[PDB]
């Protein structure tokens, strides 16, 4: 059932690192920025013409050092992201210049967090902390429990919670094997998941926001519940699984091992697609594997960062 | 019958060399990790929610 094809559609060429991270805002469908290692962001103008399927819009310097996660904003006009410089830098999407510069972590930022509203900014650093900031550039709470670095920290969004209540939930995870929930306001700690043999790289909550997929070095990616808090599945990638995301339309899993690129199909627990792309002149032992991740608002497109300074995109075409 | 030159030298312990580096350049010491244990897969060990 269900027969989806996906197939590379361009090429995303301009960045000059990894692409670490990627992101997407609902209401505007034609823009994604990326950061790379190359300390910049990149703003991506999606055009259906041609072979390449965007267009790069600004390029946001001002980090000293490698740029890992990148957050956009709800209305799609602002844009945080998490340095290597133990800094954090608010984008306007147009002016191109930053707003605010979040300073405070003792060890370099390894990831950021928007809330569903436009109030607080979560922050993960090296340092074993998580940081609760303002939009004006403050830092609101400094969030401990942690004892090694803490590599993600996503939002679970808040679909239907009673009507409303609130309170902001998100997780948290690193090299503790560890996954933590918080519940913010009052900014307290909440259950916890421990399921990795080894440290987690990142995790991240469902669309709707109540399952909760972690990955880690072992490849063993666990799937659990946060409004029932008990495990969901389990799989295992068998490579290094750098990253993942769910998808908007699908009930599905990207993941970015080391060799490829597994999508898994939740409903039937098996694996369906394989992404491997073409490269030329290696020795099958160093192809660039993928670092970020991105489904497409409607869940139509994925963009994956790799490790060729190059964002490719795979737009889903059934093939009948 | 004649003048005797002395001349002393004491390298001091580096590890109590206050006010300053405590090794030398090339002395690279190793924290020894810390040995844990895997075993619980399930381990969905539920807090008390806060609102």
């Amino acid at each position: 059932s269900s027969n989806i094809m996906l197939v590379l559609r361009g090429t995303l060429e301009g960045h000059n690192g990894w692409v670490t991270s990627l992101s997407t805002s609902a209401a505007q469908p034609n823009l994604l920025v990326s950061g790379s290692r190359d300390k910049t962001l990149i703003s991506w103008r999606l055009t259906e013409n041609e072979q390449q399927f965007g267009v790069p819009v600004r390029s946001y310097k001002g980090h000293s050092h490698i740029v890992q996660d990148v957050v956009v904003s709800a209305d799609g006009n602002y844009a945080v992201s998490a340095s290597w410089d133990k800094t954090l830098r608010l984008w306007n999407l147009a002016t191109g210049n930053s707003e605010a510069r979040f300073v405070g972590h003792t060890g370099d930022v390894l990831s950021v967090a928007i809330d569903a509203n436009s109030s607080k900014i979560i922050s993960a650093s090296r340092d074993k902390t998580i940081r609760v900031w303002n939009t004006v550039g403050d830092c609101a709470y400094v969030l401990l429990g942690h004892t090694d670095w803490v590599t993600k920290v996503r939002v679970a969004p808040k679909n239907l919670e009673d009507v409303d209540d609130g309170r902001i939930t998100f997780v948290s995870a690193g090299m503790d094997k560890i996954v933590r929930s918080w519940s913010l306001n009052s900014y307290r700690i909440e259950a916890d998941f421990i399921g990795h043999n080894n440290y987690i790289n990142v995790v991240q909550p469902s669309p709707d926001g109540s399952l909760a997929a972690s990955a880690g070095k072992d490849g063993q990616i666990y799937v659990w519940n946060l409004k029932h808090k008990s495990a969901f599945m389990n799989f295992d990638a068998k490579d290094e699984v750098f990253a993942l995301a769910f998808s908007p339309s699908r009930f599905w899993l990207t993941a970015a091992t080391a060799s490829g690129i597994k999508i898994y199909d939740l409903e039937n627990e098996v694996l369906i697609d394989e992404l491997k792309p073409e490269f030329a002149g290696y020795t099958k032992a160093q192809d660039p594997h993928a670092v970020s991740l991105a489904w497409s608002a409607d869940g139509q497109t994925l963009f994956a960062g790799y490790t060729d300074n190059v964002i490719r995109v795979w737009q889903v075409m059934t093939a009948n | 019958q004649g003048v005797l030159g002395i001349k002393v030298k004491i390298m001091k312990d580096p590890s109590r060399n206050t006010s300053g580096p405590k090794a030398l350049p090339d002395a690279v010491t190793i924290i020894e990790p810390k040995e844990e244990e895997p075993v619980l897969e399930p381990s969905v060990k539920d807090y008390r929610p806060t609102e």
